[PDB]
RNA sequence: UGUAACGGGGCUAAACCAUGCACCGAAGCUGCGGCAGCGACGCGCGUUGUUGGGUAGGGGAGCGUUCUGUAAGCCUGCGAAGGUGUGCUGUGAGGCAUGCUGGAGGUAUCAGAAGUGCGAAUGCUGACAUAAGUAACGAUAAAGCGGGUGAAAAGCCC
RNA sequence: CCCGGCGAGGGGAGUGAAAAAGAACCUGAAACCGUGUACGUACAAGCAGUGGGAGCACGCUUAGGCGUGUGACUGCGUACC
């Protein structure tokens, strides 16, 4: 806190509570007793525990009929109207689309649909697998996610 | 399994002691340090 | 994440100030003084739930002692009499009868007098 | 029919002005005007102007007869205190409160 | 139900006249203090004056045992420094004989307002004649 | 010498039980002008007991 | 709140010496 | 006519058509209860004093309501010893309407 | 300092000794209703036993506050937060409903993180009391009156 | 427009969804100070409560208890840290 280290008044004789710094956290405008510093909130997750959790989540996404596996999922041109149309036909709104290699067109189409996310198999996080209503994996992607988790 | 239905295992998250927060808590006032002497003082305690 | 205490502190103080209604001066206006007063009211209330039972029995006995001495017997004899005659009507009821049904009470005093005879 | 007149931020402590207001509370306006006229207090001057204004308000705004008016409600609320430094002996300072008051008079035929 | 309480606007106070002639001061006082409070009545409430009116006659002739007639000393303090006054029982009986019953009964009555209201129902007289013919007091043998 | 205990708003009230102003009993009326005035004092217009003593 | 206290000013009477 | 019966560790002096608050009985809100252990019955001059019960003395009561009484704050406080404990309490009752006293 | 060496009144027993039989008397015990801990026994729920004054202090379990996710969801101008009443409710921290005020925010649930709870620190800042309408109005060189101006003149002007 | 000193301040009018949003301006808590109403209080002694409890006033749906306010009188009772 900005200020001098001058004792505000003498130790004895004034009839006031003894004071040492105008920056005392007891004082208005004083320091914060245990002032925050920037923190790293990152935790270590064991590799095996991370992979464990992915296997548990995917296994649940099958049991609750949320992992809708297809063979080929793309659009013709990079147009949001096309993917929106494809998703209303396939009959889902909120969905995570895991494809083998990330097709530029499907990436761009999805980008402006807030309920829709489009990732490559390398890019599956556990929160997204749980957050989305339905997960659409391409057969190609399931092979990679299998190979990836063993 | 949604983000608002995941719970931790029972006994995995014991809540930390909060000292000097009243009579009810059982760590009010002295906060478990007892009365006076070196061990009751901020930065108090003899070396190893 | 900073927490302002305003709303919660306000409510805690109101809680106490509401329990201090009717108290004299600072005791109904001043949190620091109302709190002490609400605690002490609590301590008296606890203590007096017991005292109430002592005070009522004492009253009942006084009234039974009046009504019995009217009928020409002390409370001590009369109660001893009621036990020998195996009457189990408790002092709250005796006292209530002594006021409201003086014929009935005389009956009870006769049954007492009989047992001692 | 009630009519109101306030003097807000009147220079005078409520305590001082309340001594005068207590004289005319419930009186007929005519009776009250007289009382105030022969009350040797600064506050009597203050309250007479607000009672005069109230009567004027009740004649001009509402079609009310001055002959029928009584002082129904009168009260004085503490106004903002102006804070001043008064130097005392030995280089010590006191803080003088110049106490202001809000004077409200309600006249009515009721 | 709640226990009965005597109500001070509906209570039947009765007039009694007692002759203190020969009676032992203390043993008379207790019986007076008992009836003034209403401790002889079923309706006895500790916060209501349920007691009776008692004319006491011949206060001057009240008896005491042993050498109390000469040796019982009544002390009071005037509230003035050194203001400790005393009167023997015989001096008190010579000068103000109603006070001897009144003092004795007053120490045997509850303290506080009701205690004082109770004492107001005791009419003490030094002679054999009272003014309360109108109240039609019953004779009481204590 | 100073208070050991803040006196109450009650005690303040009680001390001021004597602070109340007395309203003038009744004004007198001039026989001539008809003006109300303090008794034994001249009127505002300048009359006293019927006589015009001062010029305004 | 409270004003900053004054530096020592002159004293009318000496503190009584208990010694 | 009035009768004296024991229920819930307490005694009650009741007449026909009186509602009486007792300690909680384990009986539904419509059902009737018979108080058989009756200590006294009084019909003015006629007065039956039990020894300790009146032979063939019976009080037929209808259970009208169950419920919890007014809340009571229990406050424990040891001044200077850093000990304070508060507790609430509502006692269960059973209001019975006395339907018939029989000697 | 005042009786002042029965707590008082009073007492010749209302004192003392002896014997006896009654009664009063506690949050002790019993009765009735309720809650909780621990151990038994059955099978999470019964049954039974028993325990539940507490400082330092140890152990256990919770309430509520702000912030993140759940939430582009849900409540909200047909009235959010906040304020102030009332009612109900839980063993407690608390909770819920609702009148009035307010005029645009609020947020279940289950998790996550703490600037997370104040009556004291001759604590800090602001506000406001008290003493009190009290002390005081600063050199005891001194004023009086007429006129003027003015809403008003002891104080200004002549 | 009106009272007022060609004031301060206020009452109308008007603006505005709202002026108890009027610039000393969002909300507008508490201490603290008042006006009004109900009940209590001038023979009465102390941590000011609590247990008991009359009377009075008020509101309700038996015209009756019930609720609310007040609290004479009385047992117990020496704040907090
Ligand atoms: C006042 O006290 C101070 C110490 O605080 C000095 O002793 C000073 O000399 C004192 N003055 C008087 C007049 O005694
Ligand atoms: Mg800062
Ligand atoms: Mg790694
Ligand atoms: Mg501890
Ligand atoms: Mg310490
Ligand atoms: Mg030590
Ligand atoms: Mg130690
Ligand atoms: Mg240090
Ligand atoms: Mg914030
Ligand atoms: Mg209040
Ligand atoms: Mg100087
Ligand atoms: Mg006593
Ligand atoms: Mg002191
Ligand atoms: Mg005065
Ligand atoms: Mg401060
Ligand atoms: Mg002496
Ligand atoms: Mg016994
Ligand atoms: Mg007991
Ligand atoms: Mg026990
Ligand atoms: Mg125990
Ligand atoms: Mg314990
Ligand atoms: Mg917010
Ligand atoms: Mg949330
Ligand atoms: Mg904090
Ligand atoms: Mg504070
Ligand atoms: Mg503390
Ligand atoms: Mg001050
Ligand atoms: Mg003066
Ligand atoms: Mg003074
Ligand atoms: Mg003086
Ligand atoms: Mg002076
Ligand atoms: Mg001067
Ligand atoms: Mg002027
Ligand atoms: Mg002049
Ligand atoms: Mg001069
Ligand atoms: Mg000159
Ligand atoms: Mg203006
Ligand atoms: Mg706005
Ligand atoms: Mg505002
Ligand atoms: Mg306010
Ligand atoms: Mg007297
Ligand atoms: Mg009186
Ligand atoms: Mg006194
Ligand atoms: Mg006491």
């Amino acid at each position: 806190v900005t200020g001098s280290g001058k004792k505000p008044w003498r130790q004895k004789g004034t009839g006031r509570a003894r004071s040492g710094s105008i920056k005392s956290p007891i004082w208005r405008s004083g320091g914060v007793t245990f002032a925050a510093r920037p923190q790293d909130h990152s935790q270590k997750v064991n590799k095996k525990m991370y992979r464990g959790a992915l296997k548990s989540i995917l296994s649940e996404l099958v049991r609750q009929d949320r992992l809708i596996v297809v063979e080929k999922f793309s659009v013709e041109a990079p147009k949001t109207k096309l993917l929106a149309q494809k998703l209303k036909d396939m009959a889902l709104e909120d969905v995570l689309i895991i494809t083998g290699e990330l097709d530029e067109n499907l990436f761009l189409a999805a980008r402006n649909l807030h309920k829709v996310d489009v990732r490559d198999a390398t890019g599956i996080d556990p929160v997204s697998l749980i957050a989305f209503d339905k997960v659409v994996m391409t057969a190609d992607a399931v092979k990679q996610v299998e190979e990836m988790l063993a | 399994m949604r983000l608002n239905t995941l719970s931790p295992a029972e006994g995995s998250k014991k809540a930390g002691k909060r000292l000097g927060r009243g009579i009810g808590s059982g760590l009010g006032k002295t906060g478990g340090r007892g009365h006076k002497g070196q061990k009751s003082r901020s930065g108090g305690g003899v070396r190893r | 994440a900073r927490v302002k205490r305003g709303v919660i502190a306000r409510a805690r103080h109101k809680k106490i100030l509401k329990q201090a209604k009717g108290y004299y001066g600072a005791r109904s206006r001043v949190y620091r003084v109302a709190f002490q007063a609400v605690i002490k009211a609590g301590q008296y209330a606890y203590r007096d739930r017991r005292q109430r039972k002592r005070q009522f029995r004492q009253l009942w006995i006084a009234r039974i002692n009046a009504a019995a001495r009217q009928n020409g017997i002390s409370y001590s004899k009369f109660i001893n009499g009621l036990k020998k005659a195996s009457v189990e009507i408790d002092r709250k009821i005796l006292a209530d009868i002594a006021v409201f049904d003086k014929v009935a009470f005389t009956a009870l005093v006769e049954k007492a007098k009989a047992a001692l005879a | 029919m009630e009519t109101i007149a306030k003097h807000r931020h009147a220079r005078s402590s409520a305590q001082k002005v309340r001594l005068v207001a207590d004289l005319i509370r419930g009186k007929k306006v005519s009776q009250a005007l007289d009382i105030l006229t022969y009350t040797n207090k600064k506050a009597a001057v203050l309250v007479k102007k607000v009672l005069e204004s109230a009567i004027a308000n009740a004649e001009h705004n509402d079609g009310a007869d001055i002959d029928d008016l009584k002082v129904t409600k009168i009260f004085v609320d503490e106004g903002p205190s102006m804070k001043r430094i008064m130097p005392r002996a030995k280089g010590r300072a006191d803080r003088i409160l110049k106490r202001t008051s809000h004077i409200t008079v309600v006249v009515s035929d009721r | 139900m709640k226990t009965f309480t005597a109500k001070p606007e509906t209570v039947k106070r009765d007039w009694y006249v007692v002759d203190a002639t020969g009676k032992t001061l203390g043993r008379l006082a207790t019986e007076l203090a008992r009836r003034l409070r209403g401790k002889h009545k079923a309706e006895y409430t500790p916060h209501v004056d349920t007691g009776d009116y008692i004319i006491v006659l011949n206060a001057d002739k009240v008896a005491v045992t042993g050498n109390k007639r000469t040796d019982k000393v009544y002390y009071h303090h005037t509230g003035h420094i050194g203001g400790i006054k005393q009167a023997t029982f015989e001096e008190m009986i010579a000068r103000r004989p109603e006070r001897v019953i009144e003092i004795a009964v007053k120490g045997m009555l509850p303290k506080g307002p009701l205690g004082r209201a109770m004492f107001r129902k005791l009419k003490v007289y030094a002679g054999n004649e009272h003014n309360h013919a109108a109240q039609q007091p019953q004779v009481l043998d204590i | 010498a100073v208070q050991q205990n803040k006196p109450t708003r009650s005690k303040r009230g009680m001390r001021r039980s004597h602070d109340a102003l007395t309203a003038v009993t009744s004004l007198s009326v001039d026989k001539t002008s008809g003006e109300k005035h303090l008794r034994h004092h001249i009127t505002a217009d300048g009359y006293y007991r019927g006589r015009k003593v001062i010029a305004k | 709140g409270k004003p900053r206290p004054y530096s020592p000013r002159p004293t009318s009477h000496p503190r009584p010496i208990r010694v | 006519m009035y009768a004296v019966f024991q229920s819930g560790g307490k005694q009650h002096r009741v007449s026909e058509g009186q509602t009486v608050r007792l300690e909680k009985l384990d009986i539904a809100t419509g059902e009737t209860v018979e108080f058989a252990e009756v200590l006294m019955i009084a019909n003015g001059e006629e007065v039956k004093i039990g020894v300790p019960f009146v032979d063939g003395g019976v009080i037929k009561a209808e259970v009208v309501a169950h419920g919890r009484g007014e809340k009571v704050k229990i406050v424990k406080f040891r001044r200077r010893k850093h000990y304070r404990k508060q507790q609430g309490h509502r006692q269960w009752f059973t209001d019975v309407k006395i339907t018939g006293i029989s000697a």
